[PDB]
RNA sequence: AUCGAGAGGA
């Protein structure tokens, strides 16, 4: 142990153990095992010390870094075969004296607890408040959600991207979002949500949402799809060729008009195009004659505009293009949306602000979902979230929603929103849009980040009256 | 010449490795993107770490579901070969 | 009938004619790019 | 010298800021492919 | 990507703010004392404010396709 | 059986908001003059834009609806000025509609903002708020060396209820019984609540004691305007509009009844 | 003993409390896609003419 | 047409339904049409088939409508009930001081169907005329129909002493002549359970009534529930102080009684039970003991609830939760547990590197002490989500078992 | 082209044995957002076979505790047999004994 | 996709009429008021005065769908009156009242302004 | 177009 944290002879990778009940100490040094870094705890004091923490502070000036941590032997690589017999202290306040002592023997400490966490599952604020299947089921709709999912989106053809307009990071974060760069490239906006029941429209994890939000370019976005074409020489016989097939020539036009294209068979960017239009225009020579048409076609119920077309010669030296389409996606009824707590939900109507429920000042919710979720989904990390997303918004900073943090509760959130002046627990009176009227109950509202998820109504409507059919049997096609 | 190598990419062998945010964003790099892939026909492509049981070690399993009350195992690897690793079997067999 | 391209590294405009491989005619670049259409774009503001 | 726990949050998020500065998140895949 | 020119919740423009909050940061403002300075009172506005990122400036990083 | 006789008072009157009390009025009617306020006031707005040449980073659809989002002055010219669908000319003309035009190409190694300071419009009575006579501008794009945004817009006239960019208000507060006299809300604990700033109570008294003859009256407002027009024009062209639409209304149920 | 049919149609449900239990809403564009053979009879010739 | 969701697994997932043309790219659903389907609005996906022959459609007419589907044969009741929202606002609705004016029951009246046009004489003529809930909801109920039901909130000594028939909460469902005469509605009068006012209206009146009986007590309860509203926040997940000071002596108390158990345990002073090992009875004696501590917190922290508490309300109209969810809510969450037993040594001896050897004390065998708003400890947070983990395996496994 | 197809394919292994070879390895990159790109370049799989109705591979062991996320985990057919890395988790890549 | 656009909901399509009335048979001298393209606005007030009426036994008002854009108005009234009658009526006492306080909030803008 | 694979949705 006194190599390894010298590091001499012993790199920090290796394992070391020591089975005492047994009479076998055992010692890995192979690839393929997963370790944590720990601090390393003498008599009952850890072996990190206020001067580290100073030079680490400046570590852009001293070149301190981590790896002189664990140079100077204050931290600890450690693999599960070696936790096997480790005494780890949680927090370092379990090295403190007590009436009773429980182990009084520890070698080690967490570093923060937090780090049991994944990426995606390290941007749940207050994780440690919800049942953990909501916490398993955000962990894939984050995954899900609309942003920016690079900041060189503009020179990349991506088959499929989705790019938000008006990305915001969370007003409520986790110390661990930091180092996930989430402030920089954020999938998501916070929304004034209420947790009420209006007009029934938002029953059985439905949402309500504002349509005035919506036209000022609350959750717009704009989806990408890439078309890509090549002409192939393969034989002296047939040869494919880009251009602007004629129906003289020409056989197998599809009665889709042709116009849109240049004389070098391409579309050019800025042209709007729908489903079923000429994008590229091919056609390979036969062995309405000498030519046959198989030019590429937007999708079917696409409806984009060209954003930019790129020609090359590809491996084997033909010419190769490839075409994006924008489409501009306004949120609409049966688009679906998802707190950060495994709340999910379509849209189910839109209302103008006039129609929608306001405080005494002006404030209208952006979204109204219904209460009748959180009873047996138990995320009260959603609860929490909004109340300090209120505080921080009215204080002017940004929610420490950090799991394990004895320093944050509920009682100091609430004391805290008081101070400025709305009711300690969230709530606020509503009036009712449509007649002006007082709401008797009183509602709870506030800010919370929600996401927008890749699946829209639009990409899944879908209908049939005699279509094509399967060739091999005669019935009708699949997708 | 025997070979050409997909490198992944900001690894030791790309050309983008040790490169400044300004000489990434020279080349339409994104200094955010964290590499870790391979380009294959313009296709970024991820490995997933495949679990596998750890070699050359003694486990003892039972399995009453079976002819053998008791069965040690190892699969004996020598560091590198060809050869996969060669699985070695001790069993007591079951009382009757 | 001119067919104008843009360089994507020297950003160059340079004619291109069909069946002519897509060259940039002062750096050799490979990758090209149209240019924006002159049809009628109109949009509402909203 | 001591840390004390005022000072141990701030302490051990600046640990952990130093360890995500150093090694990244993709560390593994790059450490092996460069093996 | 870029500070939206309305509040989405009451319609209150606050795309003329962003370089002046900026600004107020570097003058040792605190973010509560900058928003109130530009007269940002309800917590929608100040959310808009608080939780924009300015992601224009990492896109005008990279060279415009035409000279 | 007959009209109300309500009566205003002014509290507040700056450039920004108009602070006022209604008494003497039914509750329905306060809520339907808070509706116009925020959706049948017209105004005028930017809603057809020609893009000429755009290098920016951001696309046409997204400069077009910042483009939307720009309030504009419109005090005087608003009641002019026909509906577009209602105008008998061609694509546009002066008495339907207001051109802009903006040209802005960045030739230097600083980053160039293009503001409403950029747009430049044919009538001078209708410009960006922003653009009179501090505030600064709004900011359309970003633009570095080689980029340029080049297109031609037209405003047009209409009101909240087709889009939100015609909505005049930035926040319409709007309140009544301020201490819960009516018990229009009933509080679980009515001591924890903030009194109003409309409240009339000593500190030791959470709520009005009930009042079984109540009815709503004396509705607080404070419209706050976007800018585009001044608060007090929303407030009158409210009034007037609602009023032309009750006298639509008559109008039509007069040919109606007289039909039969 | 399963197939694929014609005179389908498939979307994303969403509720409205302003339907009565045995209505279902549907959009446009699917009931613009798909149709009812209707035979005609001196009763329903002008409808179905105009249509 | 004929509506269906996917898995179809009796003949109420495949039902006729009229249509009707609305604007925008969704299906559109009654609420009380979601429970025969199993279908929410979290993005489900439902299937429409056109029949193409008047024979056809007149088979969908005669035998699969939505009103014809609303008793199942396969436990002779309704499988419709009224859900969520109107569920709740309706126990809200039908309480004994639910007084309404004259104005908000015109407007309740606009919104009623099978209104016959007369206002009924209020309850309250003098001071100010005032109709109650139940009136109206009288006004809703089809023909003269009688029913007897409870609610849930119902005290078991009741029936028995005086009052019997003049209830002092307002329990006790009276229907009488198509009059709702006492009670408040909940899920146990307007649910699928069998012998509900629903089911009563299907036996009684034809389908076609009953339908209507759905469509107008949705839209006349959620017209009033604008004026009433419903929310759940902050302030209805927590407790009074003197509730957090009993539940934090109910665990101590707890933790102590194990701690003597265990003590016992090591002395070989614990005799195993008839038909059970040492270890058993120990496991037993432990489970029982933090089994009893739950069931006492989870009772305080019920009677800590006011009339007002909005979990409360969903609980006790029967809409959405139950006791355990406030109990976890604000009390322990509790116990979690792997195939039935605490949370295994993992490790060696050990069910995390944090705790000692041969730890058998509630906090290393993963019982949760804390609730969902205090939130998690670390090994907490872990037990819990190891506790999570088996559910979701069970569902993804008997899926396929059952289809089979 | 051994590497290309392994590689571009997934399957691990010589072309002409695709069926013997196993698939999901070298998946296409997700990049819907940058956390879907972060969380597949640390993603982990246990080649058991998703068929397997035994419980006791897909439950979430003691010793995971600080090395694979308790929370991420697909919810369809392979729930607890795809995981993904703990944040602060590291894997080994070898080293001699000598 | 099938967004209905903005305009449909304040304009009337070619041949709608604005408002329609028919009688209710259910109880006499009861009229139902159909009109297109109007919302909770008007519905409202002119229930609200409606009801200020002591000849009006029942006046309600309700939005049949809220993706719809028709709002239907029931008034019955005393034999010796009419629906109709209290229809206009009412109309006309919201315009008086409308006029009134555009006076009176003029007046009180005038003297804040000068002081 | 076919086949396979993978990722997802309910
Ligand atoms: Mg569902
Ligand atoms: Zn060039
Ligand atoms: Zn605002
Ligand atoms: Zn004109």
């Amino acid at each position: 142990r006194k190599l390894r944290r010298q590091m001499d002879i012993i790199v920090s990778e290796v394992s070391m153990i020591r089975d005492i009940r047994e009479r076998e100490i055992r010692i890995y040094t192979d690839a393929g095992r997963i370790c944590r870094p720990l601090l390393i705890v003498e008599k009952q004091k850890l072996l990190l010390k206020k001067r580290h923490i100073d030079q680490l502070k400046e570590r852009e000036y001293n070149n301190y870094s981590w790896q002189d941590l664990v140079a100077s032997g204050v931290v600890e690589y450690i693999d599960t075969l070696e936790e096997e017999t480790v005494m780890l202290a949680m927090t370092p306040d379990d090295l403190q004296e007590k009436e009773v002592a429980y182990c009084s023997t520890y070698t080690h400490c967490e570093i923060h607890p937090s780090m049991i966490l994944g990426v995606c599952a390290s941007i749940i604020p207050f994780p440690d408040h919800n049942q953990s299947p909501r916490n398993t089921y955000q962990s894939a709709m984050g995954k899900q959600a609309m942003g920016v999912y690079i900041t060189n989106f503009h020179v990349r053809m991506d088959t499929l991207a989705h790019v938000l307009y008006y990305p915001q990071k969370p007003l409520v974060t986790t110390r661990s979002m930091e180092y996930l760069r989430f402030r920089e490239l954020p999938a998501g906006i916070n929304s004034i949500v209420a947790i009420a029941s209006y007009t029934g429209y938002n029953q059985e994890d439905s949402v309500i949402m504002n349509r005035s939000a919506v036209d000022r370019g609350f959750f717009r976005s704009v989806f990408y799809r890439s078309y890509k074409e090549q002409e192939s020489k393969k034989g002296f016989d047939q040869e494919e060729v880009f251009e602007k097939p004629t129906r003289e020539t020409c056989q197998g036009m599809r009665h889709a008009i042709y116009d849109k294209l240049d004389d070098d068979g391409l579309i050019a960017p800025g042209v709007r195009v729908s489903g079923d239009d000429v994008i590229i225009g091919k056609t390979v020579t036969l062995p309405r004659y000498t030519k046959r048409d198989c030019s590429t076609f937007l999708r079917t119920s696409e409806t984009g505009i060209v954003d930019q077309v790129m020609v090359t010669l590809n491996q084997e030296g033909y010419k190769f293009c490839k075409i994006r389409v924008r489409s501009v996606r306004i949120p609409q009824i049966g688009d679906k949306f998802a707190s950060r707590h495994g709340q999910k939900g379509t849209c189910g109507i839109q209302y103008r602000q006039e129609d929608m429920p306001f405080t005494c000042e002006g404030i209208t919710p952006d979204i109204i979902i219904n209460p009748h979720a959180i009873p047996s989904r138990m995320t009260i990390g959603h609860l929490i979230e909004c109340l300090q997303g209120k505080v921080s918004a009215n204080k002017g900073e940004i929610g420490d929603a950090t799991p394990f943090n004895d320093a944050v509760n509920v009682q100091k959130i609430s004391n805290l929103l008081s101070d400025y002046g709305y009711h300690l627990r969230g709530n606020e009176v509503l009036y009712n849009g449509f007649t002006g009227r007082k709401i008797t109950s009183q509602i709870f509202i506030g800010p919370t980040y929600y996401q927008r998820l890749k699946h829209m109504v639009d990409d899944k409507i879908h209908s049939r009256a005699r279509g094509p059919i399967q060739i091999l049997n005669r019935q009708p096609m699949e997708g | 010449f025997i070979g050409k190598i997909p490198i992944m990419l900001r690894s030791t062998y790309c050309l983008l490795n040790g490169l400044t945010d300004r000489d990434l964003c020279e080349l339409n790099e994104c200094p955010l993107d964290p590499g870790g892939y391979f380009i294959i026909n313009g296709s970024e492509k991820v490995l997933i770490a495949q679990e596998k049981m750890a070699t050359n070690t003694v486990y003892v399993f039972a399995k009453k579901d079976s002819k053998y009350a008791y069965t040690g195992e190892c699969r004996s690897c020598l560091e590198n070969s060809s050869r996969p690793t060669s699985t070695i079997w001790v069993s007591m067999l079951a009382r009757g | 009938q001119p067919m104008i391209y843009i360089c994507g590294e020297c950003h160059t405009e340079n004619e291109i004619k069909s069946r002519d491989p897509i060259r940039c005619r002062e750096c050799g670049y490979r990758i090209m790019y149209k240019k924006r259409t002159k049809r009628l774009v109109v949009f509402d503001a909203r | 010298d001591e840390i004390t726990p005022d000072l141990w949050q701030e302490a051990c998020w600046i640990v952990i800021s130093s360890y995500f500065d150093e090694k990244g998140l993709v560390r593994q895949q790059l450490d092996s492919f460069d093996e | 990507m870029i500070i939206p020119v309305r509040c989405f919740t009451c319609g209150k423009i606050v795309g003329n703010k962003w370089e002046a909050y900026l600004g107020l940061l570097q003058a040792e403002y605190t973010e509560g004392d900058a928003l109130d300075a530009l007269g940002l009172k309800r917590y929608c506005c100040r959310r808009m404010l608080l939780a924009h990122v300015d992601l224009i400036e990492k896109l005008l990083n990279y060279a415009p396709l035409e000279k | 059986p007959y009209a109300n006789q309500p009566t205003v008072r002014i509290t507040e009157l700056t450039d920004e908001n108009v602070k006022f009390i209604i008494e003497n009025t039914d509750l329905a009617v306060a809520n339907s003059i808070r509706r116009v306020f925020i959706a049948e006031v017209p105004i005028i707005a930017i809603d057809w834009v020609q893009i000429d040449a755009n290098s920016s980073v951001l696309h046409d659809e997204f400069i077009a609806h910042r483009l939307g989002l720009i309030p504009l002055t419109s005090d005087d010219i608003v009641d002019k000025l026909q509906y577009s669908r209602d105008c008998t000319c061609e694509e546009f003309c002066p008495e339907c509609s207001v051109e802009f035009t903006l040209d802005v190409r960045c030739n230097e190694d600083q980053t160039r903002h293009v503001t409403s300071r950029d747009l430049i419009s044919n009538s001078p009575r209708v410009i960006p708020v922003t653009s009179r006579n501090e505030q600064d501008d709004i900011l359309i794009v970003k633009l570095r060396k080689g980029q340029e945004l080049r297109l031609r817009a037209y405003a047009k006239k209409g009101f909240g209820k087709e889009h939100a960019k015609w909505n005049p208000t930035a926040g319409v507060a709007f309140e009544y019984d301020p201490d819960n006299a009516l018990r229009h809300t009933v509080y679980p604990k009515p001591e924890e609540w903030p009194k109003s700033e409309y409240s009339e109570l000593d500190e030791d008294e959470s709520q009005a004691p009930y009042d079984p003859n109540g009815k709503p009256e004396r509705f607080y407002y404070n419209v706050e305007s976007c800018g585009s027009l001044r608060p007090e024009t929303i407030v009158l062209s409210a009034l007037s509009g609602l009023k032309k639409k009750l006298s639509d209304l008559q109008t039509q149920l007069s040919h109606e009844i007289q039909s039969d | 003993m399963g197939k694929r049919v014609d005179f389908s149609a498939r979307t994303v449900i969403t509720p409205d409390p302003n339907l009565s239990i045995d209505q279902v809403g549907v959009p446009r564009s699917i009931a613009a896609n798909m149709t009812f053979a209707e035979i005609v009879t001196p009763f329903n010739i002008d409808r179905l003419q105009e249509l | 047409v004929i509506f269906n969701r996917q898995p179809t697994l009796h003949k109420m997932s495949m039902m006729g339904h009229r249509v009707r043309i609305l604007p925008w790219s969704t299906f559109r659903l009654n609420l009380s049409v979601t429970t025969p389907y199993n279908a929410d609005f979290d993005g489900d996906e439902m299937n429409l088939h056109l029949p193409q022959s008047l024979e056809t459609r007149a088979e969908i007419q005669e035998l699969a409508m939505v009103p014809r589907m609303i008793v199942t044969p396969q436990s002779n009741r309704p499988v419709m009930g009224i859900v969520q929202d109107t569920l709740t606002a309706v126990r809200k609705f039908t309480k004994r001081d639910v007084f309404l004016e004259r104005g908000e029951v015109m407007n309740l009246l606009m919104f009623l169907s099978t209104w016959d046009g007369k206002v009924p004489q209020p309850a309250i003529l003098k001071p100010r005329p005032l109709w109650t809930g139940k009136q109206i909801f009288s006004l809703i109920i089809p023909g003269h129909i009688n029913c007897i039901r409870t609610h849930s909130t119902h005290p078991d000594d009741e029936d028995s002493g005086p009052y019997k028939h003049i209830s002092p909460g307002d329990t006790k469902v009276v229907v009488e002549n198509g009059e709702l005469i006492m009670g408040i509605l909940c899920k146990k009068s307007l649910g699928t359970s069998a012998g509900s006012l629903v089911h009563i209206s299907y036996l009684e009146m034809g389908h076609d009534i009953t339908r209507l009986f759905y469509s107008n007590i949705q839209t006349v309860i959620n017209n009033w529930l604008l004026i009433e509203g419903h929310t759940i926040g902050i302030g209805d997940s927590i407790a009074d102080s003197k509730t957090y000071q009993d539940i934090q002596n109910t665990i101590k108390k707890a933790k102590q009684d194990v701690i003597e158990v265990i003590e016992k345990a090591h002395n070989n002073e614990l005799e195993p039970t008839p038909g059970n090992t040492l270890r058993q009875t120990f496991e037993n004696q432990v489970n029982r003991i933090l089994n009893d501590a739950r069931d006492k917190t989870g009772s305080s922290a019920q009677k800590s609830l006011s009339e007002y508490n909005n979990f409360k309300s969903m609980v006790v109209s029967g809409a959405k939760g139950s006791k355990i969810n406030i109990s976890q809510v604000i009390a322990v969450v509790g116990q979690q547990n792997v195939e039935g037993k605490r949370i295994p040594f993992g490790f060696k001896h050990r069910t995390l590197p944090h705790f000692i050897k041969d730890d058998y004390g509630p906090e290393s065998r993963g019982f949760v002490e804390n609730s969902y708003l205090a939130g998690l400890t670390p090994t907490e947070f872990f037990f819990h989500a190891m506790g999570g983990r088996e559910g979701l395996i069970d569902t993804a496994v008997k899926t396929a078992e059952t289809g089979y | 082209d051994g590497l290309k197809y392994s590689l571009a394919t997934g399957n691990w292994g010589d072309q002409k044995k695709a069926h013997q070879a196993r698939a999901g390895v070298s998946q296409v990159l997700n990049r819907l957002t940058f956390a879907s790109t972060l969380s597949h370049l640390r993603r982990l799989n246990s080649p058991i076979g998703r068929d397997g109705k035994l419980a006791k591979p897909r439950q979430l062991h003691n010793t995971l505790w600080g090395m694979v996320c308790p929370a991420e985990t697909p919810e369809g057919h392979a729930v607890g047999l795809v995981k993904n890395l703990a944040l602060m988790a590291y894997i080994s890549v070898g080293s001699q004994p000598s | 996709m099938n967004a209905p656009p903005a305009f449909e909901s304040f304009l009337l399509f070619e041949g709608e009429k604005k408002i329609t009335i028919n009688k209710d048979t259910k109880v006499p001298n009861a009229c139902l008021f159909t009109i297109n393209k109007e919302d909770h606005t008007l519905g409202n007030i002119i229930k609200s005065q409606l009801l200020k009426d002591p000849q009006v036994l029942f006046a309600g008002y309700k939005v049949p769908h809220p993706l719809e854009h028709k709002i239907i108005i029931r008034v019955q009234t005393t034999p010796d009156y009419s629906p109709q009658e209290a229809f206009t009526n009412a109309i006309t006492d919201l315009i008086s009242e409308l006029s009134l306080l555009e006076e009176r909030f003029r007046v009180a803008i005038k003297d804040k302004q000068e002081g």
